[PDB]
RNA sequence: UGAACAGCCUCUAGUUGAUAGAAUAAUGUAGAUAAGGGAAGUCGGCAAAAUAGAUCCGUAACUUCGGGAUAAGGAUUGGCU
RNA sequence: UCUUAAGGUAGCCAAAUGCCUCGUCAUCUAAUUAGUGACGCGCAUGAAUGGAUUAACGAGAUUCCCACUGUCCCUAUCUAC
RNA sequence: CAGUCAAGCGUUCAUAGCGACAUUGCUUUUUGAUUCUUCGAUGUCGGCUCUUCCUAUCAUACCGAAGCAGAAUUCGGUAAGCGUUGGAUUGUUCACCCACUAAUAGGGAACGUGAGCUGGGUUUAGACCGUCGUGAGACAGGUUAGUUUUACCCUACUGAUGAAUGUUACCGCAAUAGUAAUUGAACUUAGUACGAGAGGAACAGUUCAUUCGGAUAAUUGGUUUUUGCGGCUGUCUGAUCAGGCAUUGCCGCGAAGCUACCAUCCGCUGGAUUAUGGCUGAACGCCUCUAAGUCAGAAUCCAUGCUAGAACGCGGUGAUUUC
């Protein structure tokens, strides 16, 4: 097995954790918790929500 | 008239009458079957459920859609100090059933032991087996000779056994005091394991091993008074119903003129003496060892112990239990173990379990890591490390 | 399933109970469907046929082709779009769902699949992960 | 603020009265929320929810030629210069 | 072929009026004693005992659609009292 | 509802299954017949709910007979353990369909059940229309509108305490009482058996599911007064930071908590049996499951296992108070 990178924030995944939501043109997308899965539900972006992995590489920290 | 359509009974007559039982430890109504050919060994011990978790084992059956494949699957953690043995008492039957006759304790005596037998310890003289001890601090003065009258009689010789409250990690301070049908060899073997076992620290790796059809034996956690509907599982009543819609509708006919003691009505659920059976331990761990919660895959040194603890109980120190199932209680409830009372295979009863993965997530709400050393060197320096 | 088994259908949680309008995912010439039974239901006393992911079903094509509207035609959900548990501890979900026309012994009646598939339904439904383009 | 003697907050003025106190079971009365499905529930979509202002785009049948009509069905609205 | 003073003309119809009756057919729906359009010996429709028709209106009565939803599948949770 | 006789049907054969003419009966769900009771009121259809009961079996278990090659399907026997559904229209009981099903059995408890619901019906008063009547009005002829009262008592039930066995604490026993897990499907067996072919089985093993049940919250999903963090509006504190109020101001997330076949686990095995088939063996020197004896077996029954402990059934152990 492997651990893994949310698809919104960019976090490890242990599995038994998280939902998969996959899109009608059949994108697949995980989410650790409610609160990335209910952010991508509300198109919240990543490069602007001030936790998420992509903010820390568009902000480089 | 006619019911006009057939529906089950809603709810187990059986499980009549449904009242808080007796006590915070638990009865037990049966115990593995007397033969010879085993040695003498336990059939029984008391530990803590501390908390839930789920596991990453293989599947290994032969025809499953997941054979040899990943499944991950719940647990439960049982916190097993192992016990003090001191004591036993001697059953002999009766056509009026079993009948107890003896009662022989050991020498020194613990304080936890002791503080389950007081109330007051706070205002107490510390006045307990003095006597007793004055029956003792000889040979087998006034010893030996009930001891020879349970090898005369006395079919059933129980082991008394107290737990280690004090290394549990709760605030209880006192121990809790329950008995185990010696079902291995012969009577004299059995009196006289007791014998050396008195003052004597037993084991659950002693008594047990892995891929074991065991048993819980709990009262389940109380929930005060309630209503019918999830007391027993009734459907429920319209929104236009004057008086209430939580409630059982016709509680009977006319004639039998009374309520009838199957009808579904109010009353305790919850802190319930159950039995559950068909479970298997997944892990034996020792607290005097790390890597407590390591896999043979993982083989990185890690407690069970979660981040910041098991919530309501704390740290798993002592030696522990990792079960399959839901067994019934809440965390810091005491429960009974127990082996089987059958022989089944089914072929699931022998099937080896390998252990890949065990989840140390944080029960404290919805953890994203396993280690604090993983979370520094995920998250880096913070304004907190210097 | 009935008679289309190579396999059972693990318990796939239930979310499409009776009235259901499920779009309709083939080159049938329909476009959304209408469950009105399942086939291997349960029956408890006021309770609805729910069917999940790999139900065969009777359905109704309540909107399309004149010649695939207003009928009793049986059924196979492929999309469910209600979060259900996989043995492997995974929770999965889509926001479509959807099925395809079927015969009473098991292929498509259309040649095509719109969208993905499940596992589940794959290994269940040998003629979807055929005629499927992607599965998951 | 606002279309406004709407609803909300405040000034002046008057009041701070209506049995309390402790725990917060069942069932209530009043509130709300709910994942998938969407009358299948029910006699009956009762209850409840969903649309809701302003601006602009646009508007059927029928008509007593006045209406229907805010028909329908869409779009934008905050702040700062 | 008789008769009553004249013997239902324009119309409407299983209608708020139709016993049989859940009329026959069409539509509606997977599925309809409902609704809808027709047919007419219509038990017992019909002309200010007012007939028919109708825009707009209507806390009237009724069927379907769309969105909508704890009405239900199947319940659960919090608050105030 | 169920029998007796057998004219015949059943290709030939009364009884495989049927069965005319006659016949003897049995239940109270009919519907009558009666008017014994309540008219100083027994709340009144139907539905929603909920327990229990009947066997005159629809399915499940075991079997027996078939006009049983096999598949299916018909009859009969034991049993009431377990199950008997989602909808359409109808106020409906019933009906008639669409399906699901292993199967969609009859029925009861004051035509169960209204201080349990709803109020569509019928069953007042408003109003129409139709037919009759000179009118008043009449109509189980149509339609629309029409307030559904109290529990704090006693008893039952479900849970709760609780004085009296020298006191007190602990460990148990078990007299008693209820009992539950139930039902399919896939593979393989096997295109095997079997069958001219077409067709086409069952036992065992493995793997999941339906219905019930009982737990549990690790994850998931639900709930927000953690008013926890953040955002937004109007007004108030001169301004900011901070906040006051809008009967929880709204909204996103959100622990702790509780909670779903909407989440996962789990539902034990020994015996005595009935129908049924037999062994030995008479009476009845042959024979025979029967008379005496005896074997095998059902979801039955009794146990195990489970469920509270007789609060007047018991056992053991411990310590039992002085200036």
């Amino acid at each position: 097995m492997k651990v893994e990178i949310d698809s919104f924030s960019g976090a490890k995944i242990y599995p038994g954790r998280g939902t998969l939501f996959v899109r009608g043109d059949s994108k697949i997308f995980r989410f650790q918790n409610s609160k990335s899965a209910s952010l991508f539900k509300q198109r919240k972006n990543p490069r602007r929500i001030a936790w998420t992995v992509l903010f820390r590489k568009h902000h480089k920290k | 008239s006619h019911r006009k359509y057939e529906a089950p009974r809603h709810g187990h007559l059986g499980f009549l009458p449904r009242k808080r039982a007796a006590s915070i430890r638990a009865r037990v109504k049966a115990f593995p079957k007397d033969d010879r050919s085993k040695p003498v060994a336990l059939t029984s011990f008391l530990g803590y459920k501390a908390g839930m978790t789920t596991i990453v084992r293989d599947l290994d059956r032969p025809g499953s859609k997941f054979h040899k494949r990943e499944v991950v699957e719940a647990v439960t953690v049982v916190d097993t100090p192992p016990v003090v043995v001191v004591g036993v008492v001697g059953y002999v039957e009766t056509p009026r059933g079993l009948r107890s006759l003896t009662t022989v304790w050991a020498e020194h005596l613990s304080d936890e032991v002791k503080r389950r037998f007081y109330k007051n310890w706070y205002k107490s003289k510390k006045k307990a087996f003095t006597k007793y001890s004055a029956k003792y601090a000889q040979d087998g003065a006034g010893i030996e000779r009930e001891l020879a009258r349970i090898k005369k009689y006395a079919s059933v010789v129980r082991v008394l056994v107290h737990t280690q409250i004090r290394k549990t990690p709760l605030a209880q301070k006192k121990a809790h005091l329950a008995e185990i049908q010696l079902n291995g060899g012969s009577i004299s073997e059995k009196v006289d394991w007791a014998r050396e076992h008195f003052e004597k620290t037993v084991a659950v790796d002693s008594v047990f091993e892995q891929n074991e059809m065991i048993d819980a034996i709990a009262v389940t956690k109380g929930h005060g008074f309630e209503g019918v509907t999830h007391r027993w599982g009734t459907k429920k009543l319209p929104r236009k119903t004057h008086r209430g819609l939580r409630k059982v509708a016709c509680i009977g006919a006319w004639h039998p003129a009374h309520v009838m003691w199957s009808v579904a009505r109010a009353g305790q659920r919850g802190y319930h003496s159950r039995t559950s059976i068909n479970h298997k331990i997944y892990r034996v761990g020792k607290g005097d060892d790390e890597a407590n919660g390591a896999t043979s895959f993982d083989r990185t040194k890690k407690t069970i112990t979660p981040m910041g603890g098991f919530v309501h109980y704390g740290e798993i120190k002592n030696d522990f239990i990792m079960v399959k199932g839901c067994i019934p209680g809440n965390r810091k409830r005491i429960v009974t173990l127990r082996k089987s009372l059958y022989t089944n295979t089914s072929r699931k009863a022998l099937e080896e379990v390998s252990l890949k993965w065990i989840d140390t997530a944080s029960k404290f709400g919805k953890g994203r890591f396993q280690t604090p050393a993983e979370k520094h060197a995920f998250m880096g320096t913070l304004k907190k490390d210097l | 399933s009935g008679n289309g088994a190579q396999g059972t259908k693990f318990r796939i949680s239930l979310g499409l109970p009776v009235g259901a309008i499920m779009n309709c995912a083939d080159n049938s010439g329909a476009r959304n469907l209408y469950i009105i039974a399942v086939k291997g239901s349960g029956s408890r006393l006021n309770r609805l046929p729910a069917a999940s992911l790999g139900d065969m079903v009777m359905a109704t094509v309540k909107k399309g082709k004149p010649e695939l509207r207003k009928k009793v035609m049986p059924a196979i959900v492929v999309r469910q779009a209600k979060s259900w548990r996989r043995r492997d501890g995974v929770f999965l979900y889509f926001e479509d769902n959807a099925g395809v026309i079927a015969n009473p012994k098991g292929e498509m009646k259309g040649s095509a699949i719109t969208g993905p598939v499940g596992k589940e339904c794959a290994d269940l439904w040998p003629r979807v992960a055929s005629n499927s383009g992607v599965v998951v």
